[PDB]
């Protein structure tokens, strides 16, 4: 009967395979780590072509009982290319609504930052990063001022959040280039399968955080090429003498 | 690289 198949970042496609093992229906849902919070609908081989926001009430002999969320929220897959972020760049991600919000970051001259809405536990996912899809070649051979939301994916594509959105009032389908860096995070960027971003960046905790408390991610620039923007140059100096 | 994360 049903099928659960997990990503190893916790999240999972759940529903009844058809005859070719295929997660292809109209009942199938991607749900979030939370083990809660799920899209609903209309896939096929497991890629979402229409997700209604809902939420797993219960299992009976593990099967997923859900309850639509009110509203006409619906959501599908929509890959970034390297000239498009999103079909719907206002739209939110309902997950990440929940865990997280922008504000004047509590560093000195950091401009906005991600905060945790409600405490969490150790290893929560909070946010998701996603962005356009460009290569090392074009962000390692232009100038830093370029590279404030660049996030290396894997060997070959950078996930970039470019002007103008980096400003929430034209981008905040996601929200992890929010997130400011800190020597000493709270949070790490891990791998993330995405039901509506395809294969990007997330932001989890490696440990408990209270409501309102910052978000923070080691940048990892490389320290011996400091191939580093000049603020970080400057903390990074800091942070080696407290040592 | 330019990159966070590398
Ligand atoms: N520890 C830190 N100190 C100073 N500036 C920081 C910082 N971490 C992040 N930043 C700033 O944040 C930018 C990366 S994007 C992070 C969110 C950003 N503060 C915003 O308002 O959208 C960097 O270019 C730098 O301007
Ligand atoms: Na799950």
């Amino acid at each position: 009967g049903v099928c659960w198949i997990y990503y190893p970042d916790g999240g999972s496609l759940v529903g009844e395979v058809n005859e070719d093992g295929e997660m292809t229906g109209e009942k199938i849902a991607y749900v979030y780590p939370d083990e809660r919070t799920a899209l609903y609908g209309k896939f096929i081989d497991g890629e979402m072509i229409e997700g209604k926001l809902a939420t797993l009430m219960s299992t009976e002999e593990g099967r997923p009982h859900f309850e639509l969320m009110p509203g006409n929220s619906v959501y599908h897959f929509d890959k970034s290319t390297s000239s498009c972020i999103s079909t719907n760049a206002l739209l939110p991600d309902p997950y990440e609504s929940e865990r997280v919000y922008v504000a004047e970051s509590l560093i000195s001259s950091a401009g906005e930052g991600l905060f945790s809405k409600v405490a969490v536990g150790p290893n929560t996912v909070m946010s998701f990063y996603n962005g356009v899809r460009i290569t090392h070649q074009e962000v390692d051979s232009r100038d830093w001022a370029l590279n404030g939301a660049t996030l290396s994916l894997d060997e070959e594509t950078v996930i970039d959040v470019p002007e103008p959105y980096n400003h929430v009032s034209k981008y905040c389908a996601s929200l992890g280039h929010k997130a400011n860096h800190s020597f000493t995070p709270n949070c790490i960027y891990d791998m993330f399968v995405h039901p509506r971003f395809g294969p990007i960046k997330c932001i989890r905790t490696l440990r408990a955080v209270e409501a309102d408390e910052e978000l923070t991610v080691a940048y990892g620039y490389d320290h011996s090429p400091p191939e580093a923007p000049e603020w970080y140059q400057v903390e990074l100096k800091a942070f080696q003498a407290t040592q | 690289s330019k990159s966070k994360d590398r």
